[PDB]
């Protein structure tokens, strides 16, 4: 997606749950995407050096 | 762990340990 699943989701602003699944999507987002892809970058970057 | 209230009076414990606001 290169944004989370927030694009590709229902609108969570129901009353059930919303910050649950606020909190859910965003730790996603920055857990997986940034860090891991930066993991990728700088791998082959330290390997360059 | 309270919605509304969640961060702030439903549990301090986690909220001092770290700073989130949702959970």
């Amino acid at each position: 997606a290169g944004g989370g699943i927030g694009d590709e989701i229902e609108d969570p602003a129901g009353d059930e749950y919303e910050l649950y699944r606020v909190v859910f999507d965003i730790t996603f987002f920055f857990f997986v995407i940034v860090i891991l892809l930066a993991i990728i970058q700088g791998l082959i970057i330290d390997a360059f050096g | 762990r309270r919605l509304t209230a969640r961060e702030a009076a439903t549990a301090l414990a986690a909220l001092l340990w770290a700073v989130v606001a949702r959970a």
